[PDB]
């Protein structure tokens, strides 16, 4: 993640490339910027984030 | 909140836009046809007048 939390081996790619992360291979720290391509209002984001849990 | 959801994302817009581009692309189906739909019309008339004979 963009800090010292990485992702598990179950998170799916959407779920990761929703935002910058880090890749580390054997010995080096490559910096990904993925597109931003969220397109969607952070605010409705989060009011169908409410939802689905809710359901 | 869905319904909030509902207003706040124009989404009944949506719902018209999605199906007036369908009907829209299905007239293209239809303007592509009007053409070569005279020439069959010939070429079932012309096969059917040889038929009925």
């Amino acid at each position: 993640s963009p800090d010292g939390v990485r992702v598990a081996a179950s998170t799916g790619i959407d779920l990761l490339l929703l935002d910058d992360f880090k890749l580390v291979i054997n010995d080096l720290t490559y910096h990904v910027r993925p597109p931003k391509r969220d397109l969607l209002s952070h605010e409705n984001a989060a009011t169908l984030n409410d939802v689905k849990t809710l359901v | 909140l869905v319904q909030q959801l509902y207003t706040t994302l124009c989404i009944e817009q949506h719902q018209l836009n999605k199906e007036r581009e369908l009907i829209e692309r299905l007239e293209d189906l239809k303007e592509q046809l009007a053409p070569l739909e005279k020439v069959r019309i010939e070429i079932s008339r012309k096969a059917e007048k040889r038929t009925t004979l």
